[PDB]
């Protein structure tokens, strides 16, 4: 079960 | 105007960077939602202005079984709040956590309620491009809820292209990994990453090196296992496929490839939208205030306020009532 992932811009 | 005193506040669903969603009761109805809360300092300090209001637009201009409903968009003088519908059955990364991996019959319950979804989207010229497990929820009933529309971009008809380079790194296209433009195929490779997952019971490429994940995303093969369907190794190939222009999805008829592939050959694509499709896991919720299905790393914690004009977010505010 992977890490939770943060999403992001430029 | 509405405020932050119209409801009660009783857990925390997700917490972050940018702010934190709780499950708050209105006053009023003493029906429940779920709370939004940004910070304003924070969201200007990133300069990311532009997707706060994007977000609140899609929101507002958006209806559809398969996608979040806001009810009230409001503000105060440093926090940003949208009100949804309180989807119970919590995130899909929550129940794939907790399973490891979904039968291909479940995945392609899933898969088809977002390709619904990724449809209507694109026939509305938006391209949502953070499809991912935390964003996919599900409603009392099952079906899924796509969240969070902060990283859309709207405008976007038939071969019309993006610059911006966002997302999540582990779901980014190939092409998001080169310079220039991209175009609205990109949800459908992020499709196929949550596909992969829910049938593969991983990620199709990791590292916690990003230098190194995107070079996996660029270069490396995907793999199977070896008991996979042929359908549903070759809907994640299509979907997986590196090049856009060559990937399922990625003509000019759009989500119309995906549907007709073979591996939802069983489908009524009519029913699915009319919430026909009997959904394989229901959530056991025994009442509203219950959050059994939401990590306790944040339903634990305690509920307080932060301590820190025309400091005014122009088209933000909304409700759901008035239009
Ligand atoms: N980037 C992650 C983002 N998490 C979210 O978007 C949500 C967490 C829990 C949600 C929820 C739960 C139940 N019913 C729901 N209905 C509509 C949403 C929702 S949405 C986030 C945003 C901002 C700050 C922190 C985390």
């Amino acid at each position: 079960g992977r890490p939770r992932t943060t999403s992001f811009a430029e | 105007k509405v405020t932050m005193n119209d409801f009660d506040y009783l857990k925390l669903l997700g917490k972050g960077t940018f702010g934190k969603v709780i499950l708050v009761r209105e006053k009023a109805t003493g029906r429940y939602y779920a709370m939004k809360i940004l910070r304003k300092e924070v969201i200007i300090a990133k300069d990311e202005v532009a997707h706060t209001v994007t977000e609140s637009r899609v929101l507002q201009n958006t209806r559809h079984p398969f996608l979040t409903a806001l009810k009230y968009a409001f503000q105060t003088h440093d926090r940003l709040c949208f009100v949804m519908e309180y989807a119970n059955g919590g995130e899909l990364f929550f129940h794939l956590s907790r399973e490891r991996v979904f039968t291909e019959e479940r995945a392609r319950f899933y898969g088809a309620e977002i390709v619904s979804a990724l449809e209507y989207l694109h026939s509305r010229d938006v391209v949502y491009r953070d499809i991912k497990l935390e964003n996919l929820m599900l409603d009392k009933d099952g079906h899924i809820k796509i969240t969070d529309f902060g990283l859309c971009k709207e405008g976007i008809s038939d071969g019309a292209t993006m610059k911006t380079f966002c997302g999540t790194p582990e779901y980014l296209a190939p092409e998001v990994l080169e310079d220039n433009d991209y175009g609205r195929a990109v949800d459908w490779w992020g499709l196929g990453v949550v596909m992969y997952e829910m049938m593969c019971g991983r990620l199709p490429f990791y590292n916690q090196d990003h230098e190194r994940l995107f070079e996996l995303i660029l270069m490396e093969e995907i793999r199977f296992p070896r008991t996979l369907s042929p359908e549903a190794k070759s809907l994640l190939a299509g979907l997986l496929k590196k090049d856009p222009k060559q990937r399922l999805g990625g003509g000019p008829s759009d989500a119309k490839e995906v549907m007709e592939h073979r591996f939802f050959l069983s489908i009524n694509w009519q029913d699915v939208v009319q919430k026909k499709l009997l959904p394989p896991f229901k959530p056991q919720v025994t009442s509203e205030v219950d959050t059994r299905y939401f990590d306790d790393e944040f339903t634990a914690q305690s509920i307080t306020i932060t301590p820190p004009q025309r400091t005014h977010f122009p088209q933000f505010d909304y409700s759901a009532s008035i239009r």
